[PDB]
């Protein structure tokens, strides 16, 4: 039960937009469940970059679609690492992901 | 399944798609329906523990 | 509006466990989201009034102007041919095909969503 | 499921319609000219002629004319032939 | 027949306040719409992999 | 502040992605010599602002010329690009769009006897490309009213309801033309913006920054 | 009734099922529901230019007409071909009638 | 454990108190963002086509109607009048 | 008799410091607005430091933004204002963008003040709450201070390293006047070397430098060889210019 929220707040947010997606889901309960998201698309609407992911298949680049996917949907991981950030401070040590070469 | 709900979409409800059905263009395969079945068997969540 | 994950665990947590399987599908209909029921019509709201007075005010004035325009049996004519590809094409366009062939231009609507395949996110 | 939280909304216009709408009737009006079959006179013969003597034949077309180019009125008699 | 305006200049003025209404119309209102729901679906589905393999390898839970 | 709540899959929304990314697909971007990763994403972030942005102009182009081209097919309503200025106006401004990008290409600096023939075969595409819109949306609208007006006149001097085929074999053609119109106003506005990608990605064509030091193998 | 929903419903029905391919026989004459509608058009077409030159009949045709003479008319500002001539015949014809 | 605090302004269920107003994107709300980050820097090829071809029209209004005032005055100065007698 | 009272009104109801008694109901806007105008007066920003303390912590991003950079326009530091400022980021750190939160860590690095807290939200938001390609449109002469204001406070955040070295490339740093790019070569060169970390990117900040080396002095370019030799290492390959053809 230690990190359940985040994992069951994962689960269910993709559920009700996989099983909405498309048919009818609002645009402002997206952009209610992911806001993150949808700030970062808009940061690609706003900075001439709304065909980004058509320039990247374009030029035939697949690691950095994926790339360019997975960093879109980073902050999803955000509340587990800050989590564990705030564990690994209360316990004296660091955090071995927000190191160089740890 | 995606046709039945696409069915109670507002695309549907509109004048010029009124008599159509969604399942008419792609049929859900048995796998989706049986799918639909058992998720539906399972909304239910004392089904739920008690089947797990 | 506290996330409805935290308001299950929260009223999972605090039930006894006699009264748990029964106290279920409240946990379940209390975190189910919210699906607005159909309100009232109250029909043609002030754009649409506005939208259909304008184009029965334009279709006034081009019916006036067409009819003085020495040609104008001509014109009043040609809005019958143009009526009748309008009848044509609302009876002989299937639409269901159309309304699934744009939905297949949009990689959106094309094919479902892919991510969180169910095995990642489980919580033993 | 979503589908009676749409039908709520009714019909609503394009978001910036009456800047569309602004800007064709600005340009349709804020012409620089005289309306195309009027002309620009002095005051004196404004308050001088009559409002049939201030037609023209042309600018007045029959609404349903039995002979194409019927009008409706006859304008100013005072020819200057 | 109708073949010059009587202004040339009203006419591509008509025209310029047009295509800029709806190229204003496309950048602001329709392309964040289209971009929203195109780029959620291609997001998860270019992400889905690496997303999937990040996650099993960060849950404790087998 | 309050904007509208948009459907998510609508026609509407698939129709423009649809349009938008065929547009966007006529000026495709050019596959660069080194991989693509986190060192060659500015020059890829880069080429992508020095591009001319002909995906939303063309389809700007497309659905104005459109709607305007359908308008003339509606009753009562005549198109808006059988006017002269108008559709001149809109290739005379797409004309001037891919010059104004070619010569802030260079230096907004304006470029023997082959070349001046070359530049009056470059000036014309001005004229062609608004008036072939103008005379396609013309022309059709024109044989229209012609051919209705020969079709009026046979009920006119005969009976109404009273010797029919001679009347129905031009009612039947009449009826075609109106096809071929519907047929030509939306392929004149493909034409149009397939025409506006040609002539704006002509110029359209910057130099790759690229990675101007390394650390191989 | 609603001023939205009745004639709402109505058009559904008219639209939808109210079919007059079938309710008015017609499969025994023609072929398929494609010729149908390729000559209601056409149909349509021919009822349109018979009401519109019926509903104001007595008028002299801006369209060239080819020489020929709608009814007992034949030499009246009907069938003239200069418009002035038509017209001051029209001015003294509309004094008797 | 982790506690809703970690997924404040990141991670939201869906909602089941009422559906929220959709997020304007920055281009909805000021014309300022979108004529300072998208129009101007973009779009200036369109806008300078567009006002090309309006004073290249204008140029040419200008030659039309110089060309109706030179008529017109050889007319007044030949005794002749300019125009078809109005038509009625 | 017109001069007279032209002549006693001129300082009498417009003057210098009767304009902040107006100014003070909306203080993050004028705050910077008339920084932008050159207004840096100290003597009113000490008027400005207090009159928005009681509602820093109900502040937009932007209003934070406006009041950051106009502070550091103004060379003030009220450090019980920064607090607050602090807190306002700390709260809203996933509604910052990384053109705010550059400003806002370039006058933090000015005014050398610093939290653990700050710190981590600050790179969290930079690297998972904004746009992964924002740091390619922010110009090396800010993430060369936020690389330093890292550095400064030993505060190791190698995804914050990895995102902010992708904004280091021969575009953006060829937008900079050769004394601006010797000082982010140089700032950024030393904030990689401390934290021991060599990503890819690199190589453009180096060779940013060895295209060009009559700008430094020897010992420059031998912190600039010092890094070309430990990224060598780190990257596990032989540094070589590319030319033209
Ligand atoms: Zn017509």
């Amino acid at each position: 039960e230690e990190e359940e929220l985040w994992l069951l707040t994962l689960t269910q947010q993709f559920k009700h937009i996989q099983k909405h997606f498309g048919i009818d889901l609002p645009h402002s309960v997206v952009a209610h469940m992911d806001p993150l998201l949808i700030k970062k698309i808009d940061w690609e609407t706003t900075n001439a970059l709304e065909d980004f992911d058509i320039t990247l298949d374009d030029m035939g680049a697949e690691d950095a679609k994926e790339q360019w996917g997975a960093e879109n949907l980073s902050h999803h991981f955000l509340p587990l690492i800050r989590y564990r950030r705030d564990l690994a401070r209360k316990n004296g040590d660091r955090y071995g992901p927000d190191l160089v070469n740890g | 399944t995606f046709a039945q709900r696409l069915n109670s979409s507002p695309a549907f409800s509109s004048f010029l798609l009124k008599r159509e059905k969604a399942e008419s263009e792609v049929p859900p395969s048995e796998l989706e329906l049986e799918a639909a079945q058992k998720a539906a068997e399972l909304e239910d969540p004392e089904v739920a523990l008690r089947t797990l | 509006e506290g996330n409805s994950v935290a308001g299950i665990i929260k009223s999972v947590n605090e039930t006894s466990g006699a009264n748990l399987l029964s106290s279920l599908k409240t946990i379940k209909a209390q975190a189910a989201p919210i699906y607005p029921a159909a309100a009232s019509s109250t029909g043609y709201s002030t754009q649409a009034k506005i939208a259909l007075f304008g184009a029965l005010s334009w279709i006034l004035y081009r019916a006036d102007g067409q009819s003085k325009a020495h040609e104008w049996i001509v014109d009043l004519n040609l809005n019958v041919l143009q009526a009748a590809w309008l009848i044509s094409f609302s009876s002989l366009i299937p639409f269901r095909a159309v309304y699934f062939a744009f939905r297949g231009m949009a990689p959106a609507t094309a094919s479902t969503l892919n991510g969180l395949k169910t095995f990642s996110s489980i919580s033993l | 499921s979503y589908s009676a939280y749409f039908a709520k909304a009714g019909f609503q216009f394009p978001a910036g319609l009456s800047a569309l709408v602004a800007g064709i009737v600005a340009l349709n009006v804020c012409t620089g000219r005289p309306t195309k079959g009027t002309k620009e006179i002095s005051n004196a013969e404004y308050n001088a002629t009559p409002i049939g003597y201030l037609q023209s034949p042309d600018q007045h077309p029959t609404a349903f004319p039995k002979v194409p180019g019927m009008k409706d009125v006859h304008g100013s008699p005072h020819h200057h032939h | 027949m109708k073949l010059l305006p009587e202004s040339l200049q009203q006419e591509a003025a008509t025209a310029a306040v047009v295509a800029s209404w709806v190229l204003w119309h496309l950048d602001t209102q329709l392309l964040p719409t289209i971009m929203r729901e195109h780029k959620l679906h291609a997001c998860w589905a270019a992400a889905a992999k690496r997303y999937n393999e990040k996650l099993f390898k960060l849950n404790p839970s087998y | 502040s309050s904007v509208r709540d948009v459907k998510t899959g609508s026609l509407p929304t698939n129709f423009l992605t649809g349009v938008y990314r065929f547009w966007r697909s006529q000026n495709p971007a050019e596959k660069p010599h080194d991989p693509v990763n986190d060192r060659l994403l500015p020059a890829v972030v880069d080429a992508s602002d020095k591009r001319a942005s002909i995906g939303t102009w063309a389809t700007t182009f497309f659905c104005t010329i459109i709607s305007c081209n359908l308008l003339g097919l509606m009753p009562f309503n005549e198109a808006p690009t059988s006017g002269l200025g108008f559709a001149t106006g809109l290739g005379v401004s797409v004309w001037a769009t891919a010059t104004i990008l070619g010569l802030s290409k260079t230096g907004f600096k304006f470029p023997f006897i082959f070349v001046p023939l070359e530049t009056i075969s470059y000036t014309f595409r001005a004229v062609s490309l608004g008036v072939r819109l103008w005379v396609n949306m013309l022309a059709g609208h024109t044989l229209l009213h012609i051919l209705t007006g020969m079709a009026l006149a046979l009920p006119f001097s005969l009976g109404f309801f009273s010797m029919v085929p001679a009347t129905f074999g031009v009612c039947c053609l009449l009826s075609a033309l109106v096809g071929l119109e519907y047929l030509v106003a939306v392929l004149q506005s493909g034409v149009f913006s397939i025409l506006s990608t040609v002539y704006v990605g002509e110029f359209n064509h910057d130099k790759f920054i690229g990675p101007a030091a390394k650390i191989v193998k | 009734m609603a001023v939205t929903s009745f004639l709402g419903k109505a058009f559904e029905k008219y639209f939808y099922d109210f079919s007059a391919y079938e309710q008015f026989g017609l499969n025994r004459f023609l072929s398929s529901k494609g010729q149908y509608v390729a000559l209601r058009h056409v149909g349509f077409v021919m009822v349109g230019v018979n009401v519109l030159l019926a509903a104001n009949f007595p008028f002299n045709p801006p369209f060239p007409t080819i020489g020929m003479c709608p009814a007992g008319w034949e030499g009246t500002w009907v069938c003239q071909a200069d418009k002035a001539k038509a017209l001051e015949m029209y001015k003294e014809w509309k004094k008797s009638n | 454990v982790l506690g809703e605090v970690y997924l404040k302004d990141i991670l939201r269920t869906p909602p089941t108190g009422a559906i929220p107003a959709n997020v304007p994107h920055p281009f909805q709300t000021s014309f300022y963002t979108y004529a300072t980050k998208k129009l101007i820097p973009r779009h200036w090829y369109l806008l300078g086509g567009f006002t090309f071809t309006i004073t290249l029209y204008g140029i040419l209004d200008g030659l039309r109607d110089s060309g109706k005032k030179k008529a017109y005055d050889e007319a007044i100065h030949a005794g002749k009048t300019p125009y078809t007698a109005g038509g009625h | 008799p017109s001069q007279n009272l032209v002549s006693t009104f001129a300082n009498k109801v417009i003057v210098e410091e009767n304009l902040v008694n107006v100014a003070e109901i909306d203080v993050p806007f004028w705050s910077y607005w008339l920084s932008s105008a050159g207004f840096t007066s100290k003597d009113a920003f000490v008027k400005f430091a207090e009159a928005v303390k009681p509602k820093v912590a109900a502040l937009s991003t932007s209003d934070i933004t406006n009041l950051t950079v106009a502070f550091k326009r103004a060379n003030y530091y009220d450090k019980d204002l920064f607090t607050g400022i602090e807190a306002n980021v700390s709260a809203n750190f996933t509604k910052f963008e990384t053109e705010q939160l550059l400003q806002i860590v370039a006058t933090f690095d000015a005014f050398n003040h610093s939290s653990v807290a700050f710190l981590d939200d600050v790179a969290d938001s930079i690297t998972y709450c904004n746009h992964y390609l924002a740091p390619v449109r922010a110009g090396a002469d800010e993430l060369a201070t936020l690389l330093t204001y890292y550095a400064k406070n030993g505060h190791e955040r190698a995804d914050l390293l990895a995102t902010v070295a992708r904004g280091f490339s021969e575009v953006s740093l060829g937008k900079l006047s050769a004394a601006q790019r010797k000082d982010t070569v140089l700032s950024a060169l030393k904030a990689f070397q401390t934290f021991g970390f060599y990503p890819e990117s690199i190589e453009a900040v180096i060779g940013a430098a060895l295209v060009s080396p009559a700008e430094y002095s020897a010992e420059e370019l031998k912190e600039v060889e010092a890094v070309k030799v430990a990224a060598e290492n780190a990257l596990g390959g032989e540094f070589v210019l590319i030319q033209e053809g």
